[PDB]
């Protein structure tokens, strides 16, 4: 029977990450279910062992999945991880693509925290999006995890904290729907851009849809140019009309951060915590689902 | 193509 690491029975495909497909797995020794990411050993741009080293630098951080085993076998580099619960995109679909304000605010607090923690370990994520956050299991069911470090990179030197240099005219790789404006302009990404994408994720949870989502084109890049100029031609005040102003204040703050600015995470988290208490919700971690 | 990883 098909086994990787001579211990993890391979199951159906359960998604597709960056530079690699994800499979359900079973630990035959424990009976525990796992996630298995595969990368063809003979790729010209190998990544999986880099991503697993980053996962190893990130361990201990709250909401970071554990790495069970990493190796090579057959046609694949193999990375085995802790299996988590549904993704935030899955759960958004589960709730008929509408979240309560309270759930948006509970998620926003935890997602800023995940991102700040990655930043404190000298890395930016660069693919902030609903599929890349997953809820925990059982006793960790109220905890938001961040996954997929296949596009992560150092934004600063690990000993001097010297920030990476500013660059322009980059053909960048991301998720078009959630990318920040600066990425659409070819600018080197940095801490500001993770939090800007979170802000679009928040408005996505709020609306069901984004104004630049579901556009018609033929070619791929000309579908990307249409997303880029609809996103840019949509003022934050018009995207966030009818909603509490904290979502616009959030997005406005992120676009006015400079390339190498350290974000004031505590300010942003406080924006949403203040509205949460003004609304009279209680931080009892009860999400919509 | 808007939520696929791409360029």
């Amino acid at each position: 029977e098909l086994r990787v690491g001579n211990r993890y029975r391979l199951g159906r495909k359960i998604g597709s990450g960056s530079f690699g497909d994800i499979y359900l797995g079973t630990d035959i020794a424990a009976g525990e279910e796992v996630a298995i990411k595969l990368e063809c050993v003979k790729t010209k741009h190998p990544q999986l062992h880099i991503e697993s080293k980053i996962y190893k630098m990130m361990q201990g951080g709250v909401g970071i999945p554990t790495i069970r085993w990493c190796g090579a076998e057959g046609d694949y580099n193999v990375m085995v991880m802790e299996l988590l619960g549904p993704s935030l995109e899955d759960l958004f679909n589960f709730c008929s693509r509408k979240f309560s304000l309270k759930t948006v605010l509970l998620l926003a607090d935890q997602m800023i925290s995940r991102i700040e923690y990655i930043h404190s370990k000298n890395f930016i994520h660069r693919d902030v999006k609903p599929d890349n956050f997953l809820m925990g299991l059982g006793k960790k069911g109220n905890l938001v995890y961040i996954i997929d470090f296949g596009l992560a990179k150092k934004y600063r030197d690990a000993r001097t904290h010297q920030h990476i240099p500013y660059r322009e005219n980059k053909n960048l790789t991301g998720t078009a729907r959630y990318a920040s404006i600066n990425t659409h302009l070819g600018i080197e990404q940095s801490r500001r851009d993770d939090l800007e994408s979170l802000g679009y994720v928040l408005m996505y949870f709020n609306l069901g849809s984004l104004p630049w989502q579901g556009l018609k084109a033929a070619t791929k890049r000309q579908k990307y140019e249409r997303i880029s100029e609809k996103k840019m031609s949509t003022p934050i005040e018009v995207l966030c009309k009818g909603y509490p102003s904290e979502f616009a204040t959030y997005l406005n703050f992120c676009r006015s951060l400079r390339f190498d600015d350290k974000p004031d995470y505590s300010y942003l988290r406080q924006l949403f915590r203040n509205l949460f208490h003004r609304q009279g919700f209680s931080y009892d971690y009860v999400f919509d689902w | 193509d808007s939520v696929m990883l791409g360029e």
